[PDB]
């Protein structure tokens, strides 16, 4: 847990029989920012998005722009047929 | 390094080693740390070996949580005020 | 003396030793190859440079690559240290040779040094057996920046065209490029830090040249390593940029540009108090 | 100032003016042509020289000729004034740039001058309208030797290979060569005096280059005549020979040659009493 | 820009920094001393060199010594690397500046280097605290020759006049000469 920079690790159930230890289930989070240290051990680690609907093609486009730059470009569609659209500068202000 | 004090040019010393900066400037009690997320941890830990420094501002966004916890621990035990990480800092008008 | 030497009565040791060119013959000889053969075999500037500098008949790809280097290093505007001096000089009414030399004399350390520096640094690291990541960290610890890494504007999304042109030629025609491969792996690490920490043209030429000397098959390891050390790579930049500098000199003369005097406003006078 | 200039509040005139290269762009530009186009169009060293020195896209035969000149002027042994100084310098433990410059600084008058001199002399004579025989005699009367005429061993029967190589390329590819024709006619006269009074490589390059500028069709006469005057021809020799000199520098370092001190036996001391 | 700067509306940092000479004034200033004072105080070439190179008003003995150095180093025949190149160059029909530079460009390592080298070597050894004999042996072990030691003809019985002239001036006018004393002790060992 420490050596691979986890922030959360759960094994439910952990099974111990006469034969040995079995890890039946595993739920974990890693501190993604530790990549510069752990890249070697983690490899090409993938962080899945939470279960739910998949990204519209426009969401995927913006995600690609964000990943390829030092700038923050975020977009999530709530109601495609809504009449109120926002293009706000800053993580704080966008919430407000 | 050349800088401006209004319209008058002044010189600010630049040091390779922090040890030399501290030695030549005992009047300093604040350190503003622009080290990248990779070297922010080590440079902050190093600063805390100089008792004159009482406040450290850590600008870097992206320091692993486990490391920040270690910085917090050392700062707490040494009485050093940490502003940050991932901050612009603060402002005291007139000061 | 002339006569005694003719009859072989006396011996006098030569003070000088040469091995690149022999003008004494019926025909001019460049490193064993007569001038007519040089043209007949279509050597080119690259080919001729191979004989005079390395005293070797290099493969065609090698010659073409040398010519390519000379072309990308030809000029880089008038803002650079060397160009500036040559322009100042030309403007101060001097001749071609004086103006050129005035500029060339800035080449060496902080200006034009990078080619040699990069080649040396990367060779050392590769040959020492350290892996790219170990190298990156070694340099950080030693308080040294990597030579041939970094660009002002160009990034991993916005590439340098000169680097693109050269990388592609080398990939296509060089049988083996192990040092270039190593350097590109170092670039993978540095660009993951800051995006503009790209393998620049000075680094690209440096490592490519080392790969050309070692893997073209004309040189022993000793020979390839000596050529790097004695500064053959400095020669490439000097010869290459010499074109640009002559270019500027002619330009200023053609533009009928007057004497330069630096404005006082750009000068910070910090003289002792009387 | 940075900020004021951004908001376009102030203007400050440039002290400098350039027209050969622009490094500020997304791509490097050589006289209007972007570096990728330079390679795509297969310009070569000759082509690049045309852009930086003349700010012209020259015909392929002109580029190939320029490259040819750079090749024949590359070296001529270590006995020459410039090579000698570079060698001395390299031997005195100096760096490449110092050693090269030490040698280059001898180029100009009695060493390396002949190309420019020949071109200028023959152009003057041709353009003045005097016939080759009138020219030969004019020079004799003025007590002047013809620049680009004569050789130590090479004669009319035993030709100079460098001159042969170049003469042949020029005849084959140049549309017109009036100055070369004039010079060769002067050579017919001088060789009829002494057989070794041939048109040498300095003379050949000089007059060939003038014919290339004037008749390649990229330059106006004014342009061609200005380029000769401002010393483009000196540039050819300097750039060309720079290879040979770097060659010698590397050679002396590789040969691990010690410090040179001139022997006193070769020096005639004629001091006051 | 000229106007905006006059009214102090904009600021632009200087790209250059100087501290040796100011030509902008009513009078020319060399390191704080006006040119008329330079002559009035009878500084000489040595004095002027002290201001421009060190930005200091040196004692008269120091100035006189600098002038003395410049005099003994003036020439040493045409056989030397630099002289040779300058002569070759002059003979190849070049101008003064080209001919001079051609020669000067040989100065640095194997030719003209010794002054700097000797000063550096001896300073290091003295300052490191090693005694002259320890120094001599250290150099032998390291496979290094002492810089500023040795002569082709001149010996301990047949002295170099230039060295005699200079030694004697220094002994007479320098308040203290500890490094010279150290070097002369090294010379006792090598001779
Ligand atoms: C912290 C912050 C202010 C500065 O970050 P930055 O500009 O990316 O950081 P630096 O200027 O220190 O450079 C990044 C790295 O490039 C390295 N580097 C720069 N030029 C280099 C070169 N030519 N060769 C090798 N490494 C080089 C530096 O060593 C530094 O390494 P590090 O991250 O291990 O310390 C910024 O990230 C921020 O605003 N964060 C929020
Ligand atoms: C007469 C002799 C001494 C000199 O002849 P030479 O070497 O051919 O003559 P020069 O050195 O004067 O050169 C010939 C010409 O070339 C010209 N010339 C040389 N270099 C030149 C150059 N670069 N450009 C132009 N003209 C040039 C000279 O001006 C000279 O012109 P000129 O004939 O109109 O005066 C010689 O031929 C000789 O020894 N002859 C033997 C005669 C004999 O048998 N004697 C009797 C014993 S029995
Ligand atoms: C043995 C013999 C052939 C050679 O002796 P030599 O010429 O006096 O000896 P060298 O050439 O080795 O020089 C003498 C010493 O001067 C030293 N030396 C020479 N130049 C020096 C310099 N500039 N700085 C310091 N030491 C120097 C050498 O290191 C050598 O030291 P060592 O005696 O501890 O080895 C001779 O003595 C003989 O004929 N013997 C009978
Ligand atoms: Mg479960």
């Amino acid at each position: 847990y420490e050596d691979l920079y986890f922030t959360y690790l759960e094994i439910n159930p952990l099974v111990v029989t006469k034969d040995g230890v079995y890890v039946l289930d595993l739920a974990a989070k890693v501190d993604a920012t530790a990549d510069y240290i752990c890249k070697v051990k983690w490899g090409d680690i993938e962080f899945p998005p939470p279960f739910g609907r998949e990204a519209y093609p426009e969401e995927a486009y913006i995600a690609d722009l964000d990943a390829k730059s030092g700038a923050s470009l975020k977009l999530t569609l709530l109601n495609p047929k809504g009449r109120i659209w926002t293009m706000v500068a800053g993580g704080g202000a966008s919430v407000v | 390094q050349k800088f401006y004090w209004g319209h008058k040019e002044i010189l600010i010393p630049v040091f390779k080693n922090m040890a030399d900066a501290m030695r030549k400037h005992p009047e300093v009690d604040v350190l503003i740390n622009f080290a990248s997320l990779r070297s922010a941890y080590d440079s902050t830990m190093e600063t805390m070996n100089y008792a004159q420094i009482r406040t450290i501002a850590i600008i870097a966004e992206g320091i692993p949580e486990a490391l920040t916890r270690k910085l917090i621990k050392k700062a707490d035990q040494k009485g050093v005020t940490i502003i940050g990480p991932a901050t612009v800092g603060g402002i005291k008008p007139g000061c | 003396y002339s006569w005694a030497r003719e009859l072989g009565l006396i011996r006098k040791p030569a003070s000088f030793m040469t091995s690149i060119c022999d003008e004494r013959g019926q025909e001019l000889i460049y490193a064993g190859m007569p001038i007519t053969e040089v043209f007949k075999e279509e050597m080119g500037i690259g080919g001729v440079l191979g004989l005079l500098w390395f005293q070797k008949r290099l493969p065609k790809y090698s010659c073409q690559f040398i010519e390519m280097c000379l072309m990308v290093t030809a000029d880089h505007g008038p803002a650079v240290s060397g160009a500036h001096n040559t322009i100042i000089c030309a403007r101060a009414g001097k001749d071609l040779v004086s103006s050129l030399t005035s500029g060339l004399l800035t080449i060496g350390d902080r200006f034009g040094g990078a080619l040699d520096a990069a080649a040396k640094m990367f060779s050392k690291a590769f040959d020492s057996g350290i892996i790219p990541m170990e190298f990156v960290n070694k340099m950080k610890k030693e308080g040294k920046l990597i030579m041939g890494i970094g660009h002002r504007v160009k990034s991993i999304n916005n590439p340098d065209m000169r680097v693109q042109i050269l990388k592609d030629y080398v990939r296509q025609h060089f049988p083996a490029t192990p040092l270039l491969d190593y350097a590109l792996e170092v670039e993978k690490i540095t660009t993951s830090k800051k995006p503009n920490l790209i393998l620049n043209v000075d680094g690209l030429i440096g490592v490519a040249f080392v790969d050309m000397l070692r893997n073209c098959g004309s040189f022993t390891r000793e020979e390839a390593d000596e050529y790097i050390d004695i500064g053959a790579l400095n020669g490439i930049f000097v010869l290459g940029r010499s074109m640009g500098f002559i270019g500027h000199y002619l330009d200023q003369k053609r533009l009928k540009q007057g004497l330069y005097r630096h404005p006082w406003d750009d000068i910070s006078y910090v003289l002792p108090e009387h």
